[PDB]
């Protein structure tokens, strides 16, 4: 099995060091295997040294990165990724073409506070992130509470799946548990989104207990002075 | 016919004032004066960073009218930063905190 | 407040709206806020919607180089009457920009 | 909230979680008549990270605001191999997070 | 509300209406758990006066009016044979209905 | 050596009771060493010099270097109904801007009808 990895937006926009990865698993073991990069016309290109170390399981497990222009990836020009093996005579051959860019839109981020009822257990509560209607896919998104991140286990991602009641449109979610007690304190968390749409490129909301639909409306209005001089 | 004497989009505060005809006579012609504030209830306290407590007191010094903001302009941009650690790289941000109004 | 242009239709068959196209906003609605609550209903907007009843007699075309939108509607029905707005933001209502009124003489 | 400021659409999701073993059911109806299968999805059964071998799912389901002002509720049925009676029900409406009480205390002086 | 100034116990109705045939079956379960047979009463399927060809039933829970103040949805399930998948549910709790409350103090000077 | 302060000052109440005329007063203080006086302008047009009565500095009642004018002016009663401003200045060499433009109108003043109307709503974060 031969497995390609397109660079991501969040990689690219981020680190600004991209590449792209082809890795072979599912292989009998076998040095003196090359790993190789073609365009459509035919120019090879760099591919860099320091190769993963093989599955403890008895396969492959192999790293091959090259760097292309981004306004290359953008001119949308095909590109095709080959390994080689005496195994397969035939080397395997395979796309990883950046399709350009379809109608680009901005995704809206809604965030939901816990149910009611399941705080009603005490037991844990579960915040969510519904990013929505934004083209085309690959969104990125992180949580960090209080100013600081979280581990990125402590948390689940979704992929971006199709929108009936939009044609060309995509959603994802992301959901994060914590204790109840943590809820109960006050404590501050917020869903960070980074998509090419987004005009700072990354955008983000922010709930706690007082503002995810609150039993209270505690307000002190006091004002002075209403004759005053007005001009 | 009212003319404005105040139209603060921080405190969302529009002073403004009229005069009203009597029954037909130059006399006892009694002015008025307007005041309309909206509270936005949904705010932070400092509306520029996401982790401050919520806004309970207003206090609200008209003569001032006629710095702690309250409300957001529909004309303006606020942008913030967060640390990101993709790659295990903590990354400084800017952060469309109020994005559509940025663009 | 801003202008309380008028339009009508002199029978039915076909009608054109006519809206000021505000700068530096992505949306424009042309909502009919006829409900007894008045929170206004969006009937046909851009960023990709349209009113379950107006469909296939709505289309919207934004002009930057008039500072104008323009809405083309055929035919026409009883219930396509009364008032309409339009407007931009991301909130159909407090982001109005104008009030025309509909009607039809048949 | 936001989501009703546009006055187009809303979105329920209804969330299950904590089953185990997969292969849970998830239909969309209000008031007894079931909904048409072409206006919501359902996410397939996703491992969770801290339980051992429990699973989540999630579906979600876009109504016009209007019907959502109008009133009416919407109820989300699960079916799993594991429930009692293998069946169960929720219900949310717009009167489910509306705020309990006010306390407003206005101070109004001249001086 | 009477009942509850009394500190002893409560009772809850689950009242069935209009199905037909008989043979309705009614259980109450507390946050999944069924409850013992014996903590609550069934009537029997009686027509329905004024409904024609038609028929009613009923059942009461009795509960600690301690427990009462503190939550416990309380379900009631009802399993007819005419039902969309044969079984329905629906439940209330300590705040089932309660309004909103104002408490305006105003101190106009 | 301080700022000259200035006030204006409308048409007693009473006053517009006998249907004959009325008089504004503007009222200069200060202005050390005294060097001002008043040209009373509406509408950008300066007034005859008849109508308004300039008179002199005086000291105040504690001056260590102070001084202080008044200078009234007469309109008729019928004109109030629109009321026209009639805008007061006054000039001091210790001034900036060496213009401090005084004016008054009928809306101006004390009101008798506050119509206070605050409102309370959670999609109030923008003020749009
Ligand atoms: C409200 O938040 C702002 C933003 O964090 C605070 O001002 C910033 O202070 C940091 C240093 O603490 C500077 O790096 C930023 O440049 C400041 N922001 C701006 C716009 O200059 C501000 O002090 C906070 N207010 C309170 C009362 O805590
Ligand atoms: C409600 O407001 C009062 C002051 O008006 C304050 O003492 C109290 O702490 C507030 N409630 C909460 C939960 O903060
Ligand atoms: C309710 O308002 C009163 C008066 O401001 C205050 O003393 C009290 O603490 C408030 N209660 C809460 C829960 O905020
Ligand atoms: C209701 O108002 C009174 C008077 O201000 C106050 O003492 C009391 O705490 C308030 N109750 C709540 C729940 O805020
Ligand atoms: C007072 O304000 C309300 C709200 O704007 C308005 O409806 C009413 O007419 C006003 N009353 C007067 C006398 O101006």
């Amino acid at each position: 099995r031969v497995f390609a990895i397109p660079p991501s937006f969040a990689s690219i926009f981020l680190t600004k060091s991209t590449k792209l990865t082809c890795l072979v698993t599912d292989l009998t073991t076998y040095d003196s295997v090359t790993i190789s990069w073609t365009r459509q016309n035919g120019e090879a290109v760099k591919t860099h040294t320091n190769i993963s170390e093989s599955h403890p399981n008895a396969t492959f497990s192999a790293v091959g990165e090259a760097s292309i222009c981004e306004d290359d990836w953008n001119s949308g020009e095909r590109f095709t990724c080959t390994v080689t093996h005496t195994d397969l005579p035939s080397p395997l051959k395979q796309t990883i073409s950046r399709p350009k860019g379809v109608a680009l839109h901005r995704p809206d981020v809604y965030l939901l506070p816990p149910a009611r009822e399941q705080l009603n257990l005490r037991e844990s509560a579960t915040i969510t992130c519904l990013v929505t209607g934004f083209s085309p896919a690959d969104v990125f998104v992180q949580w960090m509470q209080r100013g600081q991140p979280l581990s990125p286990e402590k948390y689940v991602t979704s992929a971006p799946m199709p929108e009936p009641q939009a044609p060309g449109r995509y959603f994802a979610h992301s959901i994060l548990t914590v204790s109840e007690e943590e809820w109960n304190t006050g404590e501050t968390y917020t869903c960070v989104v980074a998509h090419e749409a987004l005009p700072n490129r990354v955008t983000e909301r922010t709930v706690d207990k007082s503002t995810g639909k609150p039993t209270l409306y505690n307000v002190s209005l006091v004002m002075s002075d209403t004759a005053g001089t007005c001009y | 016919e009212r003319i404005v004497l105040v139209d603060n989009k921080c405190k969302c505060a529009r002073i403004t004032s009229r005069i009203i005809r009597s029954s037909e006579d130059p006399n006892e012609d009694i002015v008025e004066r307007n005041i309309r504030i909206i509270v936005p209830l949904n705010n932070r306290e400092n509306i520029s960073d996401p982790t401050s407590p919520l806004r309970t007191r207003f206090v609200y010094h008209l003569s001032d009218l006629c710095e702690t903001c309250y409300t957001y302009d529909r004309n303006k941009c606020y942008t913030a930063v967060v640390p990101l650690v993709y790659g295990g790289e903590t990354k400084m941000v800017e952060t469309a905190l109020t994005p559509d109004a940025c663009y | 407040i801003l202008p309380e242009v008028k339009v009508e239709g002199e029978l039915g068959g076909s009608v054109t709206i006519k809206c000021p196209l505000p700068e530096m906003h992505v949306r424009i609605y042309l909502c009919r806020e006829m409900a007894g609550s008045g929170t206004c209903g969006t009937v046909v907007s851009t960023t990709n919607f349209i009113k379950a009843e107006y469909k296939g007699r709505v289309t919207l075309k934004q002009y930057p180089r008039k500072n104008l939108f323009l809405v083309e509607v055929t035919q026409l029905t009883e219930s396509d009457s009364g008032v309409y707005a339009c407007g931009a933001g991301m909130n159909t209502d407090r982001g109005k920009t104008q009030k025309v009124t509909l009607n039809v003489h048949s």
